[PDB]
RNA sequence: AAGACGCGC
RNA sequence: GCGCAUCAUCCCGCGCCACCUG
């Protein structure tokens, strides 16, 4: 009956999710590991005439709700 | 489990008594044989042994589907060392198979093994997440990772 | 299969920056981190140089850095977060010069999780907690307390987690010794994804969370929840308690808002714009750093914008009321990613791309002519930009961190490869070819007619700052220089010798000694001259010159022993040393600082023996060792750091012995085959030696390790020193018929760049076969080209003439005369899918350019290749890759095209021949048996060059994602996908048709591609993995291939080659990071070799874990698990661990640190 | 604890002390009780250390003897950076046993 | 003599 | 009700967690 740590974790599916919220909690742990790695974030940076700040900044702002409204 | 790393020369051995014993003829044969592998995945990681292991996994897998507690745990331990030795990203592939079936037993059995994954060693999965293609409404495509220099 | 993973450059751009008394000296000192590498560096305040002190790698991902101190103490400690689940406290030691572990507490699980702290850290301005947070539902707070033993402690995490809220950013706030505050950004957004009508983006405001720290009660509590008008991005900590109000600064978008707890009402203020703006103005301005100075006197605050001004922030309050925000323009830099300034009127700027500059502050410009901004004018704000004026540039720090494009190629007429790197970005993108050796400076140009064998400088005084005699010799005439700030000839030396001068040095004060083969002179300012003549017929071959020790050598080995006493006299001992071999070379050693004679002596011979003389009169001119060497002996010097020596043979060799009566270590290396003659250099006011073949080659050591490098000039037949007030470090190092002056400047321990700057970002570049031309292209987005920049300039021109303010406007001519450079005030550019294009050949030797080529202003350059074709002759063509209305974030091509040049006149300049349309954007060009490869989207197209347009050949609809690069040998071709790892093709020429028989099973975002063999591919990863795909030897042309090889380096890499490096050596895969480092890969020449340096590194793992408590085996098994790679780093911080540890593990492996540091820089010195 | 599903562990933050084993569970292993290889401390959280229960038993609830410790395959599995790897459950088998002893005894 | 678990005549 | 099988499962003789008491 160790069941505690799987309900005590957040960003994990379960027996009736559906693929919104499984591709939503992608689109967050995608955009939270971009923001982590250095390297991967000074890519994007190199890719569009653009800053860090700016960068993470449009970052955060694409968290509030990714994958367009739920249905 | 006593002799750790050293036993990695031992592997092709043992390989035709883990094959026989994984054979669906007894319960307690199954669990000898997943501590086995499990034992072995946690001794012989990080010294590039995949080859047998991927083999061995290609029969501990069908055991999922099983009711016995201990059988359970025995399967679950197996697959988390088969996961840490391996990777996560061949545990995806397996995984992903079967996370939508119109069944409701297999679909449970697939989310628990994906919860287990997806809690250690999360941050390989992103890398190892595969392409969804959008629909009209919604966007399931990530356009950040296609950008070529 | 094995490799071997070495680092030649370390990584050097910089993520974040600190500054403190990390020494517990009034010396301020800068903390900075590289991606993966933490190093210590401080400026000379009396120069303005930057030297770094220290450089230790953490095997980490760091994600926030900043010091603290207790109160009333005089140290600053370090706290550094990482990727693992833990948390360390660093402290600095200047004794042991390395970084000391004090405190590690573990709280979660490593890697860069979403609800994992790590990625905010605060910290209380007092210095009594510390505060680390997660990106959502995770916060922690940490007690720092100093017990009764004066050491750090650490008390138990505090629970402060809020479900389904995000944190932006995370600060600490002053109190002034009440209890500690902690504000942060916090938002919900458990009803974003509540709501189906699509209104989260609408009616969600941020606020702005406010955290006490109750000390009694041992908890934290939410304070407040304040909604804010616009979202915001970063928050200030004002200074606090008695020295002005504590506050908090809210930057959002052209805005700065300014908010306290309690009744302070809010204070807006615009960000000023410039005048003109050549940007549209529907994008906004935010801010990207800040920095503060908490002066006792007065605090202000420092702030830089987007396009890179300096805005000096000033805050107006009353006692306990804030009244009015005033802005100010300060000046312009580059941007910076972290800025701090640092005390004694000295600014660091760490530049997000390129070099970092040291600027020194000379003028605050307090209430300047240019007028001041405040938040009490009513209604926007416009300032007009100006050159410095306020800073001063002292000192650069050279970079080369955003390398996108590095090739390898012996374009030059030496013999030795040169290492081209495409980096930069914008405007201030440039070309560097990076050669190893070292500086060479000239400055002084003198033909003399003869043949100067050697120079010898003997100055008037035992430690005289400047020359006072030269000993300019030739092999068949004798002159005398010296120098007295105009160079003319002396008169006075009193040699009167015609034959040539075989050394002249400092015997004394100024007594200078002169050998010639005729007998023994003496020079002195007094009438004491010990001249004595040859004996018999005899001549002399090698003197000895010294502090107090003359040992002159003649034919048949006849020492003769001269000490001089304290009287001044020369006497000679009752012992005279007599062989069957003659003396060709010998060495002394320094007289030590007490002892008025030292020991060590070795004197060469000529049957290929060296020996040791004691100085000792117990023994004196006596035999101690009978060491053979395989060659004649040519030189010897001594080096100290705690001694070592050098032997030099008649082939190049040089063997550093340890300080021993008998050899120890025999580790030489090559230096063909000429002579070697060891002397002195100058290098930080140390001592060296100096070795002398076809090629010079130098080495030095500096903190316990040797490096060998050469010099980038003309062979050299002999060299010297040269001190000066201007230059103390000099060397006089002629040449071949000609005088020449060398010095030393900056470091130049490897990779001497030279500077080509470009116009816009270089993508992609070849090298002609026969010119030797390169030619590069570049692609900017959201740019404007120079027509669309003129046409915009005359646009705005004729609206404000059209304005008619009065007739009287005739600021036109002006705005128009005046245009501010784009590398120093950046490039104002704008839009959304604008684009730009420029083809640039330009010659490698000098910095100029032949020709350029300007495409319109929506389209964009991807690939640019030159080959050849059956259909017509010998010309070269060229092919562009030109796409056409690409948007990024919305996948949407219009369509693309692809150019065709001639490239006549010995690539000299392109004319244009046709354009051919294509669907999507092209790929990349893969050219092979007289035809090319079109990359057009998921489809694989063949052309073949027509009349008018390229001619369609073959196609395959087979593909499944864009293709992003092809590679071509022999008979078959390789498809790299952007998520598969790779496809293999075979081209059926008979069937005229493509067929795909292997493909991997791992998909991978792979980057760049670099095939070993016919069956053997090398490609990167987007995400910094280094992987090598082997196709099974029993495949038919389904087939799956099989990885053998897998790694983490933990950088992006853009670069992967396997060509030698240095000259006799072997192949090596060398490989180049967006970090901007550069390694190389090793394989095994043996089992023994292998299994040895396995068992370090395991030992090593084991025994000394990294410093920010990250698994080792984990860090390098980050995305796929490792596979036949020996990591070297651990092998080579072997040599900075204490000795107890490293002795320890030498008996482990039953051996001993010597030999295992000879067989750790064996493979250095082979393989580099 | 792994033999018998009915303990179960507080999980809270990981405090500052270290647990303490009895002789009987010296080398016992806090999850999977195995004897092989023990390399890292066991943390135990402010709750589970008050007071009486300093100095206390990890698994069973005797003196505190000896310091625990983590084997090397739960160090690999990232399975020690956790909660509190301390049972508050007294066990099933504990009370039936005391019972018995105490009935006939 | 004891805490749990699963296996059919 | 029979025959079974698994968990280095228990076999420890009594323990002690703030208390009784005019
Ligand atoms: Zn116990
Ligand atoms: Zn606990
Ligand atoms: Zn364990």
């Amino acid at each position: 009956q160790l069941e505690h740590l799987q309900s005590k974790y957040i960003g994990t599916g379960h027996a009736d999710t559906t693929k919104w919220e499984w591709l939503v909690n992608q689109h967050r742990d995608s955009y939270c590991s971009y923001m982590g790695h250095f390297d991967l974030l000074n890519y994007f940076a190199i890719a569009e005439n653009e800053s860090k700040a700016r960068v993470r900044f449009n970052l955060m702002e694409k968290m509030l709700q990714p994958c367009g409204p739920p249905a | 489990e006593y002799i750790g790393e050293m036993g990695k020369d031992y592997i092709y051995a043992v390989t035709p008594l883990l094959e026989d014993a994984l054979m669906d003829r007894d319960l307690v044969h199954r669990q000898t044989a997943s501590a086995v592998v499990q034992h072995m995945s946690l001794g012989v990681y990080g010294f590039g042994c995949e080859d047998s292991l991927n083999h061995l996994l290609n029969y501990v897998w069908p055991n999922v589907f099983e009711t016995s507690p201990h059988v359970i745990q025995a399967v679950m331990g197996a697959l988390e060392g088969l996961r840490v030795a391996i990777g996560p990203c061949r545990m995806l592939q397996y995984c992903l198979q079967g996370l939508f079936h119109p069944a409701r037993k297999v679909r449970d059995v697939y989310w628990k093994i994906y919860n287990s994954i997806y809690i250690g060693s999360q941050d390989a999965l992103i890398a190892h997440y595969p392409r969804i293609y959008n629909d009209d409404k919604n966007t399931y495509i990530r356009y950040e990772l296609d950008y070529i220099l | 299969m094995f490799l071997y993973n070495l680092t030649l450059q370390r990584a050097t751009g910089i993520s974040f920056a600190i500054h403190g008394n990390f020494s517990g000296t009034k010396q301020q000192e800068i903390v900075v981190s590289r991606g993966k590498i933490l190093e210590l560096l401080r400026p000379d305040p009396n120069t303005g140089k930057v030297h770094t002190l220290l450089t230790v790698e953490v095997f980490g991902v760091i994600r926030s850095l900043m010091a603290f101190r207790l109160t009333g103490g005089t140290k600053d400690y370090i706290v550094v977060g990482s990727d693992s689940g833990r948390i360390v406290i660093l402290e600095y030691q200047p004794s042991k010069n390395m970084f000391e572990k004090i405190h590690q507490e573990t709280f979660g699980k490593s890697g860069c999780r979403r609800i994992v702290p790590g990625q905010f850290l605060a910290v209380d301005p007092k210095g009594r907690a510390v505060m680390i947070s997660a990106i959502e539902k995770q916060k922690l707070v940490y007690i720092l307390n100093r017990d009764a033993a004066a050491r750090l402690t650490i008390s138990s995490p505090l629970e402060a987690h809020k479900a389904n809220t995000l944190v932006y950013h995370v600060v600490g706030v002053d109190v002034g010794f009440e209890n500690p505050m902690f504000a942060c950004l916090e938002m919900d957004y458990e009803e974003a994804d509540n709501d189906p009508t699509g209104e989260a983006a609408a009616n969600t405001q941020q606020t702005l969370t406010f955290y006490e720290l109750d000390l009694g009660l041992n908890h934290v509590v939410r304070k407040y929840s304040e909604p804010l008008e616009e979202h915001g991005n970063f928050l200030i900590t004002v200074p606090g308690g008695s020295d002005g109000p504590s506050g908090v600064l809210i930057c959002s978008e052209n805005y700065i808002t300014y908010k306290n707890f309690g009744d302070q009402p809010d204070i807006r203020c615009p960000i000023p714009r410039r005048r003109n703006d050549l940007d549209d103005p529907e994008r906004g301005m935010i801010f990207v750093c800040s920095a503060t100075h908490k002066t006792k006197s007065m605090f202000f605050f420092l702030a830089q914008t987007e396009q890179g001004d300096i805005f000096k922030i000033t805050l107006e309050t009353d006692e306990d009321m804030v009244t009015e925000i005033r802005l100010k323009y300060f000046d312009t830099v580059p941007v910076a990613a972290a800025m701090c300034v640092l005390k004694t009127g000295f600014l660091f700027v760490a530049s997000e791309f390129g070099n970092h500059y040291l600027y020194q502050i000379a003028h605050l410009g307090d209430d300047d002519e240019e007028p001041e901004f405040s938040s009490a004018m009513p209604l926007t704000f416009f300032f007009q930009p100006r050159p410095l004026k306020n800073l001063v540039l002292v000192d650069e720090l050279d970079s080369l961190s955003p390398i996108l494009f590095c090739q390898i190629a012996d374009l030059a007429n030496e013999d030795t490869p040169q290492l081209y790197v495409a980096c930069g970005r914008g405007p201030r993108s440039s070309l560097r070819v990076l050669r190893h050796g070292l500086e060479v400076s000239e400055m002084a140009v003198s033909e003399l007619p003869g043949n100067p064998n050697a120079v010898w400088t003997v100055r008037r005084h035992i430690e005289d700052e400047f020359d006072a005699y030269i000993i300019v010799s030739f092999v068949n005439a004798t002159l005398v220089l010296s120098i007295g700030e105009t160079v003319e000839e002396v008169t006075d030396s009193g040699f009167l010798g015609t034959t040539p001068t075989l050394s002249c040095s400092l015997l004394g004060d100024d007594a200078l000694v002169q050998v010639y083969p005729d007998g023994i002179r003496h020079i002195r300012a007094d009438k004491r001259v010990n001249e004595w003549k040859t004996p018999g017929k005899k001549t002399i071959v090698k003197c000895a010159v010294n502090q107090r020790q003359v040992v002159i050598a003649l034919t048949g080995g006849e020492l003769v022993y001269f000490e001089m006493d304290p009287s001044g006299q020369l006497n000679e001992y009752t012992e005279r040393k007599e062989m069957s071999a003659d003396v060709v070379c010998m060495s002394l050693a320094n007289v030590p600082p007490g002892e008025q004679r030292s020991r060590f002596l070795a004197v060469g011979l000529v049957d290929n023996t060296v020996r040791i003389i004691s100085l000792d009169p117990s023994d004196c001119l006596q035999p101690l060792s009978m060491q053979a060497l395989p060659a004649q002996p040519e030189s010897l010097c001594i080096v100290e750091m705690f001694l070592y020596l050098n032997i030099g043979l008649q082939n190049g060799v040089l063997l550093r012995t340890v300080l021993d009566p008998v050899t120890g270590d025999l580790s030489d290396t090559r230096t063909g085959s000429r002579p070697v003659k060891l002397f002195r250099v100058r290098m930080q006011g140390q001592e060296a030696v100096l070795a002398m073949s076809s090629r010079s080659w130098l080495s030095y050591s500096y903190q316990s390790r040797f490096h060998l490098t050469p010099l980038s000039y003309e062979t050299l037949e002999f060299a010297s020193g040269f001190a000066s007030e201007q230059c103390p470090e000099g060397i006089v190092a002629i040449s071949t018929n000609t005088l020449r002056i060398l010095a030393l400047e900056k470091l130049g321990a490897v990779f001497n760049q030279v500077a080509f700057p470009l116009q816009y970002t270089p993508r992609k570049f070849v090298i002609h076969p026969e010119s030797n031309n390169l030619i590069i292209i570049e692609t900017d987005h959201n740019a404007y080209t120079e027509a669309t920049k003129a046409q915009r300039k005359q646009q705005m021109a004729e609206e404000m003439v059209e304005a008619a303010g009065e007739l009287a406007a005739e600021m036109a001519a002006a705005f128009l005369n005046e245009n501010l450079p784009e590398s120093i005030f950046g490039a104002p550019k704008a839009g959304n899918g604008q684009w730009a294009s420029v083809i640039r050949v330009m010659n490698p030797i000098q910095g100029n350019t032949l020709d350029l080529v300007q495409l319109e202003q929506n389209e964009a350059a991807f690939s640019v290749a030159v080959c050849r074709f059956s259909n017509t002759g010998e010309d070269w063509y060229v092919l562009v890759g030109v796409a056409k209305d690409l948007i990024l974030n919305p996948r949407s091509v219009a369509g693309g095209f692809v150019y065709t040049y001639k490239l006549v006149n010995n690539g000299e300049k392109l004319e244009f021949l046709h354009k051919t349309p294509v669907e999507e954007v092209p790929a990349a060009i893969a050219p092979f048996q007289g035809r090319v490869l079109i990359g057009v989207g998921k489809l694989l197209r063949v052309y073949d060059l027509g009349k008018k347009k390229l001619l369609r050949k073959c196609e395959n609809k087979h593909i499944a994602n864009y293709i992003s690069g092809i590679q071509t040998i022999g008979h078959r071709v390789i498809v790299s996908d952007v998520q598969e790892s790779f496809i293999w093709v075979r081209y059926k020429r008979n069937e005229n048709q493509l067929i795909i028989f292997a493909d991997d099973t791992y998909p991978r975002w792979v980057t760049t591609a670099s095939l070993l063999d016919y069956d053997t591919v090398a490609g990167a990863d987007k995400f910094g993995n280094i992987c090598v795909v082997r196709l099974p030897p029993n495949t038919n042309d389904s087939q799956k291939a099989e990885v053998i090889m897998n790694y983490h380096v933990g950088e992006t890499v853009l670069s992967l080659q396997k060509t030698t490096l240095i000259p006799g050596g072997s192949e090596s895969l060398v490989y180049t990071t967006l970090s901007g480092g550069i390694g190389i890969l090793v394989p095994f020449t043996s089992h023994e070799d292998h299994d040895f340096f396995q068992h370090v590194e395991m030992h090593l793992r084991s025994e000394h874990p990294p410093l920010c408590g990250r698994d080792h085996l984990s860090f390098r098994s980050y995305y796929f698990p490792v596979k036949n790679v020996i990591d070297g780093d651990l092998c080579e911080q072997f040599n900075s661990m204490e000795p107890n540890k490293q002795k320890n593990v030498s008996e482990e492996l039953d051996r001993t640190p010597p030999e295992v540091s000879k067989k750790l820089e064996d493979i250095r010195t082979r393989y580099a | 604890a792994k033999h018998h599903p009915d303990l179960i562990f507080c999980r809270k933050q990981a405090g500052v002390a270290i647990g303490r084993l009895c002789e009987k569970c010296d080398g016992k292993c806090v999850i999977c009780d195995s004897y092989v290889r023990p390399c890292t401390l066991v943390r135990i959280c402010d709750e589970c250390n008050y007071g009486s229960y300093q100095g206390r038993c990890v698994i069973c609830g005797g003196p505190g003897v000896s310091d625990a410790y983590y084997c090397k395959e739960c160090t690999i599995q990232e399975k020690d950076r956790d909660g509190c790897p301390k049972i508050v459950n007294l066990g099933s088998s504990k009370t039936d046993l005391f019972y018995e002893r105490k009935k006939y005894g």
